[PDB]
């Protein structure tokens, strides 16, 4: 049987989440959801090794008015992406408390070592990448990965959080 | 045991609000079983997420039904009716269900098919005396008159209007 | 094309969710986490996203502790049923009554019933041989006696 992975995005409104994952999912799939009923569902096909992985991608709309569906939204999630702005400092301070209320409402089997993958989208910075490897790092040394939304790394991001859900 | 009663009514327009921060504005409308007898931010989010959810199961039922909107939701404590009352106004009304000792019944509320009907002819009622349309009407006297107008005719229905069959 | 005929998975993807989205009937068989588990048509790539959508639908309900039991859209019936962790979708089309799509969402469950159970039950009892399942059955007797009665009447 051909193997499921539900990855759940975070990040603050307005980053760039809906444009990015609109160049690396398959669009004939998607269903636009984030302000009626809170998240984007998409799709995509991902190869790790020979195997063939479909990903059910949960992309978040992040507004206040859905934080306490926290808990049926990220229910049984894989792995989680965590997306900030490099010129929206904001953004990146609210990546330690995307994780936290992630681990929170979520609850996952072993923690520790749930997978996760942080990504700066590129467009004059104010989050430099050390900075950024830095609260990586922290959080037990988490994949950070840098794109654009004009693709790049989110392929390579996503074979790395597939690949670490599968070894759990 | 508490008899049926309205829940909350809505009255919204996904056109007068696009975009995130101006969400609320598609609502000229909204009236709870407490407002009939000063809105926080979590009474704010609840009626966001009330009229977002029926735009989401429209959009979502319009992939299976040739375009048809939902028109009634049934629940274990509402039944919940969604009119279209001209193109772009919708009417979203939740009405509690009979609670007794609790358990819930639905055999002296109205059928869905007889609150829709209520809730047309009051709006054809509210029409037939300010106006050609709700859009019509937004254009000559602009939001705050025609919500404060809204308000005093849907007030005043909602009051005396009984969802029971008798 | 016609409605027992299975999709292609040749076609494009735009057919393909075309020909989905038109059958008279679907049933949708997912866990409370939104995974697919089992549907009548289309494949993983195609339904999965339909699958999120209705399970946040149905968990506004639960949130709002006020279960969602079904809803029509014009000519369109979808019934809801929830078994703890699985949630029973049914869509229909044809003049079927929420009561006998109901029953049928009831059956498919109980399919899905006998083949998970048997290895969850033996692989309960190699670990704990001494397993005593009179407590976990405790107020199902009167029904068990009374399927037994139905028998003995029969003669």
């Amino acid at each position: 049987k051909k193997v499921l992975l539900k990855v759940i995005i975070l990040g603050d409104s307005g980053v760039g989440k809906t444009s990015l994952m609109n160049q690396y999912v398959n669009k004939k799939f998607s269903a636009s959801y984030k302000a009626t009923i809170g998240a984007d569902f998409l799709t995509r096909e991902v190869m790790v090794d020979d195997r063939q992985v479909t990903m059910q991608l949960w992309d978040t709309a992040g507004q206040e008015r859905f934080q306490s569906l926290g808990v049926a939204f990220y229910r049984g999630a894989d792995c989680c992406v965590l997306v900030f702005d490099v010129n929206n400092a904001k953004s990146f301070d609210a990546l330690d408390s995307w994780r936290d209320e992630f681990l929170i409402q979520a609850s996952p089997r072993d923690p520790e070592n749930f997978p996760f993958v942080v990504l700066g989208i590129k467009i004059k910075r104010v989050i430099s990448t050390k900075r950024a490897q830095t609260f990586c790092q922290s959080k037990g040394g988490i994949p950070y990965f840098e794109t654009s939304a004009k693709a790049i790394n989110v392929e390579e991001a996503f074979q790395v959080i597939a690949r670490n859900a599968l070894m759990q | 045991i508490i008899p049926a009663q309205l829940g909350f009514l809505a009255i919204y327009n996904p056109a007068l609000g696009t975009t995130d921060e101006t969400l609320e504005d598609q609502i000229v409308y909204y009236a709870t079983a407490s407002t009939l007898s000063p809105v926080s931010k979590e009474e704010r989010h609840e009626r966001l997420r009330q009229i977002g959810l029926a735009q989401g199961m429209v959009e979502f039922a319009k992939s299976f039904s040739d375009g048809e909107p939902v028109d009634t939701i049934d629940t274990e404590k509402a039944r919940v009716i969604l009119v279209e009352v001209e193109e772009g106004w919708w009417i979203l009304a939740s009405i509690d269900l009979t609670r007794l000792p609790y358990e819930y019944s639905s055999r002296e509320v109205k059928p869905p098919s007889l609150l829709r009907a209520d809730l047309l002819r009051a709006y054809d009622l509210f029409l037939l005396h300010h106006g050609s349309s709700l859009s019509s009407l937004l254009a000559s006297q602009g939001r705050a008159q025609l919500v404060a107008s809204l308000t005093r005719f849907w007030d005043h229905f909602l009051a005396t209007w009984n969802v029971l069959l008798h | 094309e016609r409605e027992l005929d299975n999709i292609p998975d040749t076609l494009p993807d735009d057919e393909r969710l075309a020909l989905w989205k038109g059958k008279l009937k679907h049933y949708l068989i997912l866990s409370s986490a939104g995974k697919p588990i089992w549907s009548r048509h289309g494949d993983l790539s195609l339904v999965n996203s339909t699958m999120g959508v209705v399970q946040t639908i149905i968990s506004f309900y639960e949130g709002a502790r006020n279960p969602l039991l079904g809803f029509t859209a014009g000519k369109v019936r979808f019934v809801i049923l929830i078994k703890g962790p699985l949630y029973f979708v049914a869509i229909s089309r044809l003049r079927e009554s929420d009561a006998q799509l109901r029953a049928q969402l009831e059956a498919l469950y109980m399919q899905i019933l006998s083949t998970l159970t048997l290895p969850i039950l033996t692989n309960i009892f190699a670990h704990r041989p001494s397993t005593d399942l009179r407590g976990p059955l405790q107020g199902t007797e009167s029904l068990l006696a009374s399927l037994a009665d139905s028998f003995t009447k029969g003669s």
